[PDB]
């Protein structure tokens, strides 16, 4: 009559003393293991940058005057150039000269290829290219459209090419540009629209090969007259899916799942349901939106989902995210003495030189490499370790029995 | 007169649709756009 | 066996107790994005303290001196470097033949000669919503009359912001006004020999200490600044040095030091600089000069024995990353010059614009975790207690 | 059976967190706090500039003329020339060898002399309200001529430290960069600029600056605020890790001092001398060999040569995260003053006059460290245990 | 003659009562004070 | 004729010696450099 309490007391303690630990497990508990380290490679993120303006002047004809005149600020709602015009007497002519519609018929007018061919061109930005002493030409650049107009990717990747690498740190093994903004063919400001710029210069984000760029919103600005460095370092996050985490690809227009993917998504449908057609910069297969709708449809729906609502989008956090801590820094161009020298190598002006020439050098330090990374704190193994070791006494027990 | 969903509301802040409201843009002109709490 | 697995068991439990009596932590980090953020407080103040259009005959007598505009015997310096323009209308103010000097009160002259947010503020928006000056709390700091966007105090709730980028952050559009600058004769506290504003980015229930922590904004440049809100909370004594006053709600290292230095500047010169808490009279232009400036420069600058502040338990750091670009363009020059009735080399000198906003990742915690609580004491040794017993009852 | 059952069991499981041993496993602890007290980094600065152009000798012009792009392959002024007609003249004297006789020329020497002088950039310097002299200044040489190192820490000399946060506990710079002192840029060479300003390195006492691939711009006409946050990171040695402790150019093992170190070696076994600001005691390569082998070599190595230096990661690294900002200077005010204090004109202090402010931040010690995850006593704790229990 | 805490040594960089020195200040003129280790 | 390591290729893109290559210099002219994969 004392084994049964001998198996009693065997049972107890083994389910008393189990049950503790069982519920850590439905906890679903996650360390968070964080390593910071230098990687022999390291895969250079993608480049996209963009100039602040749209559309060059050289290139705007007659015909895009009459149809994206309006959107641009650079007539009134009656096809006219507005009064409150704030322009020197030489552009004035020329502008007047191509304002001119008396006995004009006009041809057919397309978005993407307005931005296309006015935006502005590499060929004539890139004046410099060096990617670990290696010279990079135009080609290395693929055409990305954006809310800024025609931009641009270096090591975009995508498309059949390799994406490039670097194993050391320093600006000798970076990527160094030498631009020009262009200034004078920036488009005269006469009002103020989503396509008019106050600021010169151009912006740009680095970002991972396999996500999209959203420049306008998460990108940092470069000025002309300043060589600026940008000093960073990859850090990749991996998050865990749920009973662990809150993390989880649709692939309706993106490969990967991406924040911005999700965001370029919802921007998309949203606009198409509302205007019928898509911005330029944006997936799908809808109608590209015209110069009018653009004005009393697409730009204003755009604005107000993205600064105003928060209800439409309601994007996931992704399971692998790649971020790069940037540290940025410059230096005046030209010096008082080089000055002369680019005025003549560019056939410019020294002035010119001043507000134009731009350099930008993007590279990793020594450090390079971070990740934090979510593990699954408790478990099945380890949970059977401590739980299956008290099997041992429950069936030794039971056979006594 | 009314004006509808995404239109120019410029001198007009008044003149929205129902359920409207004239909203000053940052980088443009005011737009008659959908109240929000 | 039964005598082994005995020794075993005390072998594992002794130490056990042990490590629970060193009072280890575990710190815990994790970088996510929060569906709602809390968007930041946002201090910023011209470079420039008093305005030069503000300046009367009478606050030229009194704070004359200070702002290096007199000598010590209320005479224009004869060291002056300014245009015969300015200097003609500086000696007219400087008359003081048949002059009776009125009153006079720094903290007045602070909030009248100061820089007016209504007037520096050309534009404002925080995520589509217009802001007017009347978002900006006036606080009062070493650079003089400064301003505080979502400052959160008075009866206010505070912003929130649910996206990243800058659609959904602070946009500031500002005129230092170069030509209100005081001219500078000399090098003194009050002087500055650089033109902009300086700015910081502060939980609401920090003080701001812009001076020492703050960071610049160039005129002539639209400034970039993605931020990451970055939590840290620390254990208190046994576990750490932490801890959980009378000047400030809530304990911050900043709240610390104005404390000290409100006290020390106090308790040295019997008066507090107009930037200071408590209740003291405030330092007048010439205990400024004599007592109120230098006490306070050394005891920041020099002394280390004074101020004691201890870790604060919950910090909010900002990590600020920043980016321009020129304004304005060659083109929207005379545009702006037009908008706002300056000629076009005053909109290059003049005109600002700050974007304060949150990137895609923009919350992360640091925290410090007890590392072996009672629980996992009781348990670890009792569960395996627990196993020896059963053992020993196998082996009966 | 049943007893020797559960034995082949707990043998095979026995022999299992032994295999989490021989995993070496480390865990990475992280802690960011603040220190009552801290160690001020070094920080090394040069001006973009190398040369003074007043410095320059007739000498000085003969032998390194053609390396400075102020000179053709035949000791005369290039036609492409593009400088005034001012500074064309007192070139040209300058350039004029007709019955001159060559005196000996050193490069080391050259720098020394004609580069920048600290007593004549430094208008300006305070560490703490306490105020510094070019003699805080420790003279360090490197691609871009001759630099300075503020706190340094050699030479016997206590390093710096700091125990408040803030640019009033912090070093403050006003630098004269002298664009009026940059040699004509006529052509493009590695020792030829087309930016004007200074480049600057925060970094450990112990880690030598390679400024030219590692460091920071300041640009003139703005005041510069820098808010550091030092970060030491600890990695563990093989078993556990891939890295190494100490390293013999250098005494302490750094991926710079590696660099260095190869870059040193590799320039001299391909040209037979070292640049001037490198380590050993080879000879020191002339203007001419500069052109010819020294400059080409070492650009080769660094940006395109991946095969010779092999830089294993070292077991302690010193990071200092850096968050830059600026403020134009001078004010329509300040400029009439400042240009009377030292002499220049108001334009020249706009394109000369610099303010860096470096410091710390109120949180300003954070540490990495991999530790050892399951050490031996861990180990004991199991398998022996689980053997007595077979047994 | 002798120059009291926190006040203008200017020229006077020994004048300084005991236990003070003359401190030359980052943003003004020189002030006597107390001395530290 | 046949340019060696570390020389001056410009204008002769194709005089290098056997197993080198005229690498265009960030900062400088062309030179005959090592050949590499
Ligand atoms: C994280 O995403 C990258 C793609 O950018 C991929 O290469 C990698 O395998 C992913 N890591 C994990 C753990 O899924
Ligand atoms: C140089 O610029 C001028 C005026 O801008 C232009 O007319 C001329 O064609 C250019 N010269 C060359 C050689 O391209
Ligand atoms: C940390 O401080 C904030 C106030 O800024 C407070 O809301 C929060 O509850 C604190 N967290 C803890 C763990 O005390
Ligand atoms: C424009 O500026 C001038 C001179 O600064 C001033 O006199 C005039 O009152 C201003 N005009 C308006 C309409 O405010
Ligand atoms: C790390 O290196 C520093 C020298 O910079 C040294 O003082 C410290 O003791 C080292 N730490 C360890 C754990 O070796
Ligand atoms: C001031 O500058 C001028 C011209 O640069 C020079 O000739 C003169 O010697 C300087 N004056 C003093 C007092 O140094
Ligand atoms: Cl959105
Ligand atoms: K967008
Ligand atoms: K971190």
């Amino acid at each position: 009559v004392v084994w049964a309490l001998c198996f009693m007391g065997s049972l107890a303690l083994l389910a008393l003393v189990c049950t503790n630990r069982i519920q850590y497990y439905f906890l679903y508990p996650h360390v968070t293991k964080l390593d910071e380290v230098a990687a022999t490679r390291l895969t250079f993120p993608a480049v996209t940058f963009c100039n602040l303006n749209e559309f060059r002047f050289s290139r705007v004809t007659k015909n895009d005057l009459y149809h994206a005149g309006e959107l641009l600020a650079l007539l009134n709602n009656r096809y006219e150039i507005p009064d409150t015009q704030t322009a020197d007497e030489k552009q004035l002519e020329i502008l007047q000269d191509k304002a001119n519609f008396r006995n004009f018929k006009p041809k057919p007018f397309n978005m993407l290829e307005f931005y296309d061919r006015a935006g502005h061109d590499i060929r004539e930005m890139l004046l410099s290219c060096f990617f670990r002493g290696e010279q990079c030409s135009p080609e290395d650049f693929k055409v990305v459209f954006t809310r800024y107009g025609k931009c641009y990717t270096f090591n975009a990747g995508q498309d059949g090419k390799p994406r490039l690498i670097t194993m050391k740190g320093g600006t000798g093994n970076g990527l160094e540009i030498m631009l020009d903004i262009q200034q004078d063919e920036y488009l005269p400001v006469w009002g103020e629209t989503d396509e008019t710029s106050f600021e010169a210069g151009i912006k740009v984000q680095i970002h991972s090969q396999d996500e999209p760029p959203l420049i306008d919103q998460l990108g940092f600005g470069v000025a002309p007259g300043f060589q600026t460095f940008v000093s960073c370092q990859e850090q990749r996050l991996i998050y865990l899916p749920p009973p662990w985490g809150d993390c989880k690809g649709d692939s309706e227009f993106y490969d990967t799942y991406s924040i911005t993917a999700c965001r370029i998504d919802c921007e998309t449908r949203y606009l198409v349901e509302n205007c019928n057609c898509r911005m330029v910069h944006m997936p799908g297969d809808a109608p590209y939106c015209t110069p009018e709708q653009y004005k009393e449809c697409a730009d204003p729906a755009l604005d107000f989902l993205v600064e105003k609502d928060n209800e439409y989008c309601v994007c996931e956090m992704p399971c692998n995210v790649t971020r790069y801590g940037k540290e940025l820094s410059m230096v005046k161009i030209p010096s008082k003495a080089s000055a002369k020298y680019l005025a003549k190598k560019y056939n410019k002006s020294e002035q010119y030189i001043g507000e134009n020439i731009l350099v930008l050098d993007i590279f990793f330090e020594a450090l390079n490499y971070e990740t934090i990374e979510q593990k699954k704190a408790y478990e099945v193994a380890g949970l059977l370790g401590d739980i299956g070791g008290q099997m041992g006494l429950f069936i030794g027990a039971s056979i006594l029995t | 007169d009314c004006i509808p969903k995404w239109k120019g509301c410029v001198n007009r802040h008044g003149d929205c649709c129902e359920g409207l409201e004239c909203w000053k843009r940052r980088r443009s002109f005011e737009v008659c756009v959908p109240k929000t709490p």
